[PDB]
């Protein structure tokens, strides 16, 4: 159905160039037409993502997503002028859940290791925060500005993160991360330090791949730290698993001292685990 | 010609911040230099727009297009800051021939069913429509923004009916129709009545699959008012020939009414025609259709369809 | 590579949205973060660049390139609201090092005549030169204006111009590119101007198919009057070497004084360069041209090859 996000698309760009001559024309029937249009294409778009989510796709799926930010942004358009806020709470609502939508897509990517699908929806979420927060300059809420800010700070570390990798230094990596791990301190949501947890799972297995299993520990610490804050105990088992790895590799190479902090926060990340 | 059309594509970027650069100077000669390179950036991508018309590569025209309809916004900034009418009317006028080649894409590739030279084409139409805004904005001239106005309402409803095309909801697909040719005969759409018009045919083959002739017949009754507002000539010929598929498969469904109306609709079009051996044709089955009435004991209908096979055959 | 260009842009993309959200509430520790996000951006960026310049895949070079403009972009829309020079003075170093090497890429690009990636190259050109625009105004430096300007003017001439060389018409690619020349000359960076000077080789090496000898030699005078502001000798004799090409085919075509001509030309470049090798061969082969007029019997004609001869001759 390749067809159907550009035409999608189309409306939403015909839902906005509406609203700018009905501005000119003061015609509020122009102004529900134009919301009815962009919503005929953004309950359509909601159902699509969902679906989307079955099929595997997820190229189309964060091309889908696309359109909800795209809508969003008409949609808040209108709304700012038209002074009604049911409409931007329905958008808001909507965004946010896409973000989280989103994130679950990263999650599945980053622990493939399909860094190319992570960047691609990672960019989703950095632009999803931009009509957010120009919703927020109008709706008056400054801590809605700091979640959608904070929500890109953090995945911006994610994405450098992810450069660091492809550039082969796991330190810089870890020195990312740890900026990662604060900015999503800062962030506060137990979602997005799952895609954090989720990388510096990534970040040890190079680690690992390199032989550098004192970059290993510290990454696994990160991952320790972002698992413990966020309360997931499959991340702090595949955690604690992937600490004893750290400990073999560490044994491999003859360092008793790393094995044994590798084994002390195992541990730690088992007794979280419960 | 790809080269060529990507050098146009980047030249409008300098124009515009050199334009830019210019009036915060206030340097008249820099705006009077870029409004000449950019009148002569749409002279030099007319080349190319007149040719594919020609040499059949409608993925070259609609790019030829996304140049003049990008190229227009630089005249436009210009003209608008400079109060110069003469450009800005040049910039108007140059759109609407543009829109006029624009429809050549749009009905052929939603006849053809290449629809991504569609998609492509209806937004070229939103940006050329918002060029006409961004044109009119300060200047206030309703006259020119009824054209923005009725597109723009025509394109979400076409958009959504080729849509629906795909998609087998015909009653959706009447619903989007049903506007569209209410904005098209307020307007007097000209050619634009086409790329209306031949959806109307193109549901009405999937509408026999689906065997929902009604609501065939009323797209039909949208088909020829479109076709009776343009003067659509020869397509009529096309219009004639599914019509009269309709009514045989109405025949089939034993929907006499459904035929009769689809009959009444098909003399109404071929009355506009004059093509005598269509005529001829259309009173052949009307007789057919009056007999399937007489077959049902619907005499009245029967009534209806030798009245318009009189109706007809008294035009030979 | 793929991978990091797009984390550095979609990093961009929140840097971007950090100083956008920022300048909402007042947020300067948000800005400080931007500011320090893309300085490390640009810092990166550039040692890519230096690297990509090194594994010869021009297309990730001026990508990066491009996300040098955007970072660039993202710092002066910081630095220009926060009202410090400091900052502008190292986004103006940045672009202006990045202009000098998208020259290079430029100037590689047209000599290989992958107009692809000169289009490409030039249009980075035209966005660099438009942060600079941007920064000249605010910061209240008209002389960098000029340079944004004549950039970006110069810039986007070489592209029409290679859209004129595609469509064939020579002598309206030469007219762009004089009017390109005195553009680049009006602010005067000879960096630029080697670039045009390439540029004109690549009109003069297409014109030598098309055998418009006439036109050729007017490409060649676009060519002397940026290569006597930038002097490289290698440039200069590469110009030479054209220009003797060009009297050649003169000579076999018989036009004896455009012959003349393309030696007038030749020796005017081959006079700033000193070459003894390139002035010996000059001089020998305008006696050839002076030996064709004779046998010809253009006696004036002859009179003047001897002349240029002559002059040529008086160099070494």
């Amino acid at each position: 159905p390749e067809l159907f996000l550009q035409d999608l698309r189309s409306l939403v760009e015909a839902a906005r160039i509406l609203a700018r001559l009905a501005r000119q024309r003061g015609d509020e029937h122009a102004l529900e037409r134009a919301a009815r249009w962009a919503e005929q294409a953004a309950r359509q778009a909601e159902r699509l993502a969902r679906q989307a989510r079955k099929e595997g796709n997820l190229e189309l799926a964060l091309k889908a997503l696309q359109i909800l930010v795209n809508a969003a942004y008409v949609l808040a358009e209108i709304a700012r002028d038209r002074g009604n806020e049911e409409l931007l709470e329905y958008a808001a609502r909507l965004a946010e859940e896409a973000a989280r939508q989103a994130i679950e897509i990263a999650a599945q990517a980053m622990e493939e290791g399909n860094f190319e699908l992570a960047l691609e929806a990672l960019e989703i979420i950095n632009e999803a925060a931009r009509v957010l927060a120009r919703i927020a300059h109008h709706r008056g809420n400054q801590e809605l500005l700091e979640k959608a800010a904070s929500l890109t700070h953090a995945s911006a570390a994610l994405s450098r993160a992810i450069a660091a990798i492809l550039e082969g230094d796991v330190e810089k990596a870890v020195r990312a991360a740890q900026e990662a791990v604060k900015a999503a301190k800062e962030a506060g949501d137990n979602d997005m330090l799952r895609a954090v947890a989720i990388a510096a799972l990534r970040i040890a297995k190079e680690a690992e791949k390199q032989g550098n299993v004192e970059v290993a520990v510290k990454a696994a610490r990160v991952a320790v730290e972002a698992a413990k804050q966020a309360g997931d105990n499959d991340v702090l088992k595949r955690v604690s698993e992937t600490l004893l790895s750290i400990a073999a590799e560490a044994t491999k190479q003859g360092n008793s001292e790393v094995m044994e902090k590798a084994i002390r926060v195992s541990e730690e990340a088992e007794k979280q685990a419960g | 010609l790809e080269l060529a059309l990507k050098a146009l594509q980047i030249l409008v970027n300098a124009a515009y911040v050199l334009a830019e650069i210019a009036r915060d100077r206030g340097n008249e000669e820099l705006l009077e230099k870029a409004a000449r390179l950019a009148e002569e950036a749409a002279r030099q991508a007319e080349r190319i727009a007149r040719q594919a018309r020609k040499e059949g590569n409608l993925e070259l025209a609609l790019k030829a297009l996304q140049i003049l309809v990008n190229a227009a916004y630089v005249l436009a900034e210009i003209a608008r800051d400079r109060g110069n009418e003469e450009l800005l009317e040049y910039a108007a006028r140059l759109a609407e021939e543009a829109a006029r080649q624009a429809i050549e894409i749009w009905a052929q590739a939603m006849e053809e069913g290449n629809q991504q030279l569609r998609t492509k084409a209806a937004h070229i139409i939103l940006r050329a429509a918002e060029v006409l805004l961004e044109i009119a904005r300060d200047r206030g001239n309703q006259e020119l923004l009824e054209k923005a106005a009725s597109l723009v309402d025509a394109v979400a409803a076409l958009q959504q009916a080729a849509a629906a095309i795909l998609e087998g909801d015909v009653e959706k697909a009447v619903r989007a129709a049903q506007e569209a040719v209410k904005a098209a005969k307020e307007a007097g759409d000209n050619d634009m009545l086409r790329a209306v018009a031949i959806a109307a045919l193109r549901i009405a083959k999937e509408a026999e699959k689906q065997g929902n002739v009604e609501v065939a017949v009323k797209a039909a009754r949208v088909a020829v008012e479109a076709a009776k507002q343009a003067g659509d000539n020869d397509v009529l010929r096309k219009v004639a020939e599914q019509a009269l598929r309709i009514a045989k498969e109405a025949e089939k469904q034993g929907n006499v009414e459904v035929a009769v109306k689809a009959a009444r609709v098909a003399v109404e079009a071929a009355k506009q025609a004059g093509d005598n051996d269509v005529l001829r044709k259309v009173a052949d089955q009307a007789l057919e259709i009056a007999k399937a009435a007489l077959e049902q004991g619907d005499i009245d209908v029967a009534q209806k369809a030798m009245d318009v096979a009189v109706e007809a055959l008294t035009q030979a």
